[PDB]
């Protein structure tokens, strides 16, 4: 399902996911390291749970016509993972299926 | 820290009922919302549905007719029952704790808002293969 | 002697240009005297009567006339009286419909398929299927408001022709009729803004000492009771949606302005009235009304009829709002009144002369002053 | 004699549809077009009414 | 050169019928619509004539 982004360690990542916003949006981002159960990176566009470094941040839900974006600052080898978004949107049906993600390849 | 230890038959035949479990340890089954997620190999995860105490239960419309989720308040278990199992249902299944919040975009009095959800704690998951 | 004559337009405000085309700027009327002369007539007792006045009929008549004169030359929308094919917009997880049309293009042998959005209040189903029509088509013609005409009220001064004079009553407690012991003569009236409203009176003048209740016949329940407040209440109204406009050709230089796509969230229009000011005001209105009835006074919501009577119908920014007032005429928060919006207007009960209000792009923010109320009556 | 029973195809309030209606006319107001039952109102080939 | 020979389908005094007619026009008053021989009168796309 995921597409690919090639990032040298220390370089940033640009991960996009889903369709354009129609109205206010709330994006949930998940991290899937291969072989692991997945876990939460970000909820509500930019709120991260404890344990997530602040190198992970993303797009606001206030814009329209834009897509969800996750930016990873200074990508590390431990960040190799499949990143997925789950999109909630005020003008769309609930999405019961995760969006198509991106594999972050650390070129180390 | 809660541990969600899942279990199931592993290998099932087509048209059999699949019954998965989840032994919740460290929290009570009635403490949070539960949800099930599955991830077919080569696919992005699919949200099956969520079950909750106080009657707050909902399902993925494409699966709903074959699936029932439940909470066992005595044994502190979270479970999933899927009937009519087919090859397309082979996937890694997960038990997870669901947390939520609300987003307001307009006037609260006119209900210009929605609930959003995310999964906070995931178990190891189980592998289900349909012959 | 008392007389009925023709008064003329005058305007103190010459601030605006001739490009904005305000409907009340006739551009045929004179500037007012910036320093008008008010002369007190001592020892006179003039009998005034607001119910039998003729200035009201004249102002009303001239407003109707100017309105029609500016509307008359613009594009007719009768070519749109076709079966509409409509489905709902994605007001999903209400009142806006997405309709398609088959319209005539500049060359008569060709038709084009176009889309527009409509408010439910402007569209009526024909069939149980997706077959709808614009509401005016089975009654009469509809004209598009001119896209360049402004309907923002300008205070208009009414001045007498030579040989005539205007007298005014300066008695602070004066009701609709009676001798006024303090009467002055003026070159002309102050400017009165032609504000259009129904249940509430907006942007008018205030009483100076107390709430003054004026009625032609206070014991006749069928009469309108006009209540003038001695304190204003701010009302904040908005149209929160970001609207867009689609310009559609419907003929040889004949342009129609359709509601375009909705950007962002779909939200309901509304008005904000502070609860505390509202209650304080109504406590005083009942207190003053009690001086005429010596009975318990209660207020109730409007009882029935079309939106023009059942809701607070007003124009703001060129948009037409129909706001619910049930939470007013019935804590420390703000009362939020939901409002409906509609584009097909039949001004002054002149059924059969419909007007289409084109969409305004962007969002609308209004601030207005409630200066009075219009009440009717239906025991101790 | 002199009263004719005529049918028409008339556009309704919605421009895409037509209805069949009937009206009676005095002979003096209706002139044949064809030798068949095809007639017109007398003013139509001259002017507006 | 500059004079075109054009045909039209026009409404006759009875609304249900159309007639094919011809007229000549100067090139300056005729605008191509298509790459084919399909033209319009020069101002029908802006106003009444
Ligand atoms: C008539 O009167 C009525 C009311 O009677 C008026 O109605 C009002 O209408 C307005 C709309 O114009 C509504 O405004 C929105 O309100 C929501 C909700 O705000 C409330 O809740 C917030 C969250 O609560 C927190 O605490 C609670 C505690 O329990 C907790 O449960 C909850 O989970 C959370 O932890 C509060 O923060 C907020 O307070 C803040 O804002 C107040 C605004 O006035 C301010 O006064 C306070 O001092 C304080 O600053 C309040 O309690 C807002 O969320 C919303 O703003 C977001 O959404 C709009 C949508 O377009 C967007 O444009 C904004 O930019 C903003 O989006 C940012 O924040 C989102 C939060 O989730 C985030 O998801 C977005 O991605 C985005 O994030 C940005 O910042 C982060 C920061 O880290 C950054 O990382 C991102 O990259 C990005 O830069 C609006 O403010 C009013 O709520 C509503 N009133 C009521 C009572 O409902 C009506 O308008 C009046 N009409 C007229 C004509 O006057
Ligand atoms: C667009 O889609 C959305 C999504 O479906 C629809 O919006 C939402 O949909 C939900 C499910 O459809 C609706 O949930 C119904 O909730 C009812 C109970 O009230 C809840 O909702 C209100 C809304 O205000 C909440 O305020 C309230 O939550 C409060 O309390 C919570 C309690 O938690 C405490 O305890 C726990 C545990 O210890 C702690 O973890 C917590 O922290 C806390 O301490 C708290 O969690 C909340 O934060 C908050 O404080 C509740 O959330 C239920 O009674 C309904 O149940 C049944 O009826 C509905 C009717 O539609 C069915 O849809 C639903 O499936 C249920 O149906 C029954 O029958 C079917 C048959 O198949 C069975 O399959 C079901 O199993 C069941 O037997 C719902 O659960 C939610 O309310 C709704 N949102 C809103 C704002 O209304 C949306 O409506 C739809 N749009 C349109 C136009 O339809
Ligand atoms: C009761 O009384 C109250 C109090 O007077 C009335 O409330 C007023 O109502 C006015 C009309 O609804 C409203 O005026 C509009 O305000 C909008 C937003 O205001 C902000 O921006 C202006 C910018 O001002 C500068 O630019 C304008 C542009 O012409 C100049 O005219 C000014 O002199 C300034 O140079 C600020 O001044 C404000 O403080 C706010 O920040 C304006 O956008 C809107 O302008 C557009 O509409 C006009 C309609 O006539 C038009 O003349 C003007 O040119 C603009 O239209 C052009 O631009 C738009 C942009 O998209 C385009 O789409 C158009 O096609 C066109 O190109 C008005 O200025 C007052 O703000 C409001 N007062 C308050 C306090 O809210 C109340 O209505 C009345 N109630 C009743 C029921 O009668
Ligand atoms: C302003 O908003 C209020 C509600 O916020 C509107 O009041 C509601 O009006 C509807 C009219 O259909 C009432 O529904 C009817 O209720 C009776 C109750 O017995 C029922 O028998 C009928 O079959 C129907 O359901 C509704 O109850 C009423 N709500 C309340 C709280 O009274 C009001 O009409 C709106 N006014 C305007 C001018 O828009
Ligand atoms: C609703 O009624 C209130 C109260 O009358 C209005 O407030 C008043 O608005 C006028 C506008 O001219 C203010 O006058 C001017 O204010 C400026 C402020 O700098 C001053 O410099 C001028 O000399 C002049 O005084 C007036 O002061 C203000 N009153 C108060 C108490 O603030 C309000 O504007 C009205 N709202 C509407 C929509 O009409
Ligand atoms: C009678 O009415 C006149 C107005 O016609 C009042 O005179 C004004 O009084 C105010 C008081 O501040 C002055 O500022 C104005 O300049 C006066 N106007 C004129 C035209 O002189 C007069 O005060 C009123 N008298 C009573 C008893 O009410
Ligand atoms: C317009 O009318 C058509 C039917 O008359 C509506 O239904 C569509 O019909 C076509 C026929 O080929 C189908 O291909 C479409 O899939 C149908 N649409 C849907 C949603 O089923 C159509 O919805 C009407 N609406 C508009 C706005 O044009
Ligand atoms: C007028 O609108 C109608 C639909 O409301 C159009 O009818 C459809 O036209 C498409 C064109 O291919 C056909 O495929 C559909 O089958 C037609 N619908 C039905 C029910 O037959 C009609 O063509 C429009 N007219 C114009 C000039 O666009
Ligand atoms: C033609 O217009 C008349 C009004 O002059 C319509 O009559 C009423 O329309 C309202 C609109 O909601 C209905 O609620 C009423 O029930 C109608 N009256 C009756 C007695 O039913 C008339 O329906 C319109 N014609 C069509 C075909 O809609
Ligand atoms: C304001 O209203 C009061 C009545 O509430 C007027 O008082 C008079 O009351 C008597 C009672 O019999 C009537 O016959 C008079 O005709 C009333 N006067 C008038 C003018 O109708 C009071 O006079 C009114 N205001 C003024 C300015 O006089
Ligand atoms: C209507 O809008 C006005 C303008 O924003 C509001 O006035 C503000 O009210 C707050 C409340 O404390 C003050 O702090 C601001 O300074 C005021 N602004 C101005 C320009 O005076 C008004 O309160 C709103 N009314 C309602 C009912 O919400
Ligand atoms: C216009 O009038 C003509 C007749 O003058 C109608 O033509 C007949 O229509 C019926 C309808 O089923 C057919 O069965 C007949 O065979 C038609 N006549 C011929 C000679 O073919 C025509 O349909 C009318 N148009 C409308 C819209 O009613
Ligand atoms: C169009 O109108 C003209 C009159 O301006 C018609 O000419 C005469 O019509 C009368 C009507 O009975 C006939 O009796 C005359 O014989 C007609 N004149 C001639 C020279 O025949 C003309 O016929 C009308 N056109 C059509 C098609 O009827
Ligand atoms: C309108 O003009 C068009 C040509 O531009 C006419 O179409 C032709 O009509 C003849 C009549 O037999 C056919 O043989 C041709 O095959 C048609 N052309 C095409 C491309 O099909 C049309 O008939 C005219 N309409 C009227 C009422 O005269
Ligand atoms: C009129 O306004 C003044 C302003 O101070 C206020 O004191 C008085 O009580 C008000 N009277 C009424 C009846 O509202
Ligand atoms: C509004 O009307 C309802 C009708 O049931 C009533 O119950 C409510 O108390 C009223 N609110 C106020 C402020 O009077």
């Amino acid at each position: 399902a995921p597409t690919f982004v090639s990032v040298a360690p220390g370089q940033t990542a640009r991960i996009t996911c889903g369709e354009e916003s129609l109205g206010s949006r709330s994006v949930i981002w998940y991290q899937q390291r291969p072989g692991q159960a997945p876990s939460l990176i970000i909820y509500n566009n930019n709120d991260r749970p404890s344990g997530i470094p602040d190198r992970f941040s993303g797009s606001p839900g206030s814009t329209f016509g834009t897509t969800a974006t996750l930016t990873i600052t200074s990508v590390e080898a431990g960040d190799e993972a499949d990143y997925y978004c789950h999109i909630w949107d005020s003008r769309r049906p609930t999405n019961w299926v995760f969006g198509e993600g991106t594999t972050l390849i650390v070129l180390s | 820290q809660v541990h969600l230890q899942e279990s199931g038959p592993g290998l099932v035949k087509p048209s059999e009922t699949l019954s998965l479990t989840c032994n919740v340890s460290g929290t009570l089954v009635r403490d949070n919302y539960w949800s099930w997620i599955r991830q077919p190999l080569g696919k992005q995860p699919e949200w099956i549905g969520y079950v909750h105490d106080s009657g707050d239960t909902n399902y993925n419309p494409s699966l709903k007719s074959r699936v029932h989720l439940s909470l066992d308040k005595s044994k502190n278990l979270v479970s999933l029952r899927l009937t009519g199992v087919t090859a397309a249902d082979s996937a890694i299944y997960y038990c997870a704790t669901t947390k939520h919040g609300r987003r307001i975009y307009g006037v609260v009095a006119f209900k210009e808002w929605f609930t959003y959800f995310y999964m906070d704690v995931w178990g190891k998951g189980t592998s289900v293969t349909v012959s | 002697k008392d007389a009925e004559t023709t008064l003329f337009c005058a305007s103190d405000a010459k601030a605006y240009d001739t490009e904005k085309r305000n409907v009340w700027a006739t551009h045929c009327c004179v500037p007012t005297d910036p320093n008008p002369q008010e002369i007190v007539l001592e020892n006179v007792t003039e009998n005034f009567n607001m119910w039998k006045n003729n200035m009201v009929e004249q102002m009303h008549t001239d407003i109707i006339s100017l309105w029609d004169q500016s509307l008359k030359p613009c594009v007719k929308l009768t070519p749109l009286c076709v079966t509409l094919n409509c489905t709902d917009v994605n007001a999903t997880n209400e009142e806006i419909k997405n309709c398609s049309f088959n319209i005539t293009t500049e060359l008569r042998d060709k038709k084009k398929k176009v889309y527009a959005l409509f408010y439910k209040l402007d569209v009526v189903p024909i069939d149980d299927n997706n077959s709808y029509r614009l509401i005016n088509c089975n009654t009469s013609a509809i004209t598009q408001a001119c896209p360049k005409v402004s309907f923002e009220p300008i205070p208009i001064h009414y001045c007498a022709p030579a040989g005539f004079a205007i007298l005014k009553c300066n008695d602070k407690k004066f009701n609709g009729t009676g001798p006024c012991k303090n009467v002055s003569t003026v070159q002309c009236t102050h400017g009165i803004k032609p504000v259009v409203s129904t249940q509430l009176l907006l942007n008018g003048s205030l009483a100076e000492e107390e709430i003054i209740i004026r009625s032609e016949n206070i014991t006749n329940n069928a009469k309108t009771i006009i209540v003038q407040l001695n304190e204003s209440v701010e009302i904040n109204c908005t149209r929160p949606n970001n609207n867009t406009r689609k310009s559609i050709r419907i003929g040889p230089g004949q342009w129609f302005y359709a509601t375009g796509d909705i950007i962002g969230d779909i939200r309901q229009a509304h008005c904000n009235i502070s609860r505390t000011k509202w209650n304080k005001t109504l406590q005083q209105v009942a207190k003053k009304l009690r001086e005429h009835f010596n009975k318990t006074i209660i207020f109730n919501p409007s009882s029935g009829g079309d939106l023009e009577i059942t809701t607070h119908s007003f124009n703001c920014g060129g948009e037409f709002f129909y706001c619910n007032t049930s939470e007013l005429f019935n804590t420390n928060n703000t009362i939020t009144l939901p409002c409906r919006i509609k584009q097909i207007i039949n001004m002054w009960q002149r059924v059969g002369q419909a007007m289409y209000a084109p969409p305004i792009e962007g969002k609308i923010r209004c601030t207005s002053n409630i200066t009075g109320l219009l009440l009717t009556r239906d025991n101790n």
